[PDB]
């Protein structure tokens, strides 16, 4: 029941046997027992809430597992290590996670590789706050999902990608994503309903737009006045496009106030709306 | 005097942009001298200079209001030449000005005493050039406004461009 002791025995058995120890056969049989040791250690380290210790312990058990020839259950250990570091004081987490994917990827387990990949960028954005490396992951991950026939998940990821791409300034690179995720959302009459927001975003994102890129994305849109859901998408957009093309930072800022009534603006929208709000002012003042 | 070549720039701070003065470098002109901008063979304007350690030698900085008036762009070439007014027949004794709120997003119903305005107007725009139809900005009590000279009288004839002095009344 002594973690420190286990961590020691594990060492005394994790070494290619030779001479009187090796006997006739051996190898993987020992290193595996060692892995079980470090695992038990990390287990009680997490029992005593030492987490950090538990994490590094799992790191040892995992690294050892690789030295045995068993990438599968190994990578799973790397995962455990990540869950430990994450709910711990060190920052390691990220590392372990990367070391996990390299396995699931090389092994061919892209399904799970993407399952974790999204959690990866999710941490590289909620923790390290490094969106530049988060988007890269949300994207490479969505590629895998979209490959596993799994359209729904692929779209979840794409939504993440585009969503944070507009915050980083990548507006056009965002509208493209919204267009694609929009044309690939109508093939499912179980998503048509939400296809609105997509057009709303793609039309809001402006790469210093000067013409009707948005007026064109709003016209491509098929609104059904008797299909009231659309009241939270185009109807507003048109009024904003006019308030933009007419250098009026009042009609736009008034429409954002009104629409903010029938439909609560979320963080994202707010930030972008203000960005477009200033593209008008600077144009009134040129 | 022969008129040299310069380059239109942007106003340094937000104080000189409220004085309706062409900010220049000390290595070129001196604060107090008047000049005449020359863009095209048919476009002539008159501004007031005001040096500042932020100006780059070989360029004159103008404020947005002045740009929309003299039709100047940021990065264009223009000719600047010294200009001396005729205080013997061009002095401004009475200049009507169309005042409104500059920053639209900053308009209230509170009443503003004109007497205090015309007082802080000359105390800041003394010894400067003002043309009929010129667009600038006024700062009364840390509040920005949008002026617009409509008529100018001598100290009573009607002139196109004059020079505001100390004993200059403003309406």
């Amino acid at each position: 029941a002594e973690a420190m002791a286990l961590l020691a025995e594990a060492e005394r058995k994790v070494k290619n046997s030779q001479s009187f120890f090796s006997g006739l056969f051996g190898g993987s049989s020992k290193i595996e027992e060692a892995c079980e040791i470090y695992a038990r250690a990390a287990n009680m380290f997490k029992m005593a809430k030492n987490w950090s210790a538990a994490g590094n312990a799992f790191c040892q058990a995992a690294q050892l597992h690789l030295q045995l020839q068993s990438k599968h259950d190994a990578a799973t250990c790397f995962v455990d290590a990540g869950n430990a570091f994450k709910k711990a004081d060190p920052q390691e987490a990220i590392n372990c996670l990367m070391r996990a994917i390299e396995i699931y990827t090389d092994m061919g387990r892209f399904t799970i590789a993407a399952k974790h990949h999204i959690s990866i960028a999710e941490i590289y954005e909620t923790e390290l706050v490094d969106v530049e490396k988060a988007i890269a992951h949300y994207e490479q991950s969505a590629d895998y999902y979209k490959g596993e026939e799994s359209n729904s998940s692929a779209n979840k990821c794409l939504l993440k990608v585009a969503g944070y791409a507009a915050q980083l300034e990548q507006y056009q690179k965002a509208i493209d994503i919204y267009e694609q995720v929009g044309t690939s959302a109508m093939d499912s009459p179980l998503l048509k309903y939400s296809a609105k927001d997509y057009f709303f975003k793609a039309a809001l994102c402006h790469f210093c737009i000067d013409m009707l890129n948005a007026k064109l994305a709003v016209q491509k849109y098929e609104e059904l006045f008797p299909a009231f859901s659309d009241s939270r998408e185009c109807k507003l957009m048109k009024k904003l496009l006019e308030a933009h093309e007419e250098q009026n930072v009042d009609s736009y800022t008034e429409s954002v106030k009104e629409y903010d009534s029938i439909s609560r603006l979320d963080q994202w929208l707010t930030t972008m709306l203000l960005r477009i709000k200033k593209t008008i002012q600077g144009d009134e003042e040129d | 005097m022969a008129g040299r070549s310069m380059q239109a720039a942007r106003c340094p701070t937000d104080e000189l942009s409220l004085s309706n003065c062409a900010v220049v470098s000390e290595k070129d002109y001196q604060s107090g001298q008047h000049v005449i901008v020359r863009t095209s063979p048919n476009h002539k304007y008159i501004f007031t200079l005001r040096t500042h350690p932020s100006v780059v030698p070989g360029s004159v900085a103008f404020s947005l209001p002045q740009r929309k008036w003299a039709g100047l762009s940021i990065g264009q070439e223009i000719e600047v030449a010294l200009y001396s007014f005729d205080k013997a027949k061009q002095c401004i004794g009475t200049m009507t000005i169309e005042i409104d709120f500059l920053q639209k997003k900053n308009i209230d119903s509170n009443p503003y005493d004109t007497d205090k305005m015309a007082a802080e107007f000359i105390q800041q725009f003394n010894n400067q050039a003002f043309s009929v139809g010129q667009q600038l900005v006024f700062s009364f009590n840390d509040k920005l406004f949008g002026l617009l000279v409509k008529d100018i009288e001598a100290m009573r004839q009607k002139i196109e461009v004059g020079l505001v002095v100390g004993n200059s009344q403003v309406a």
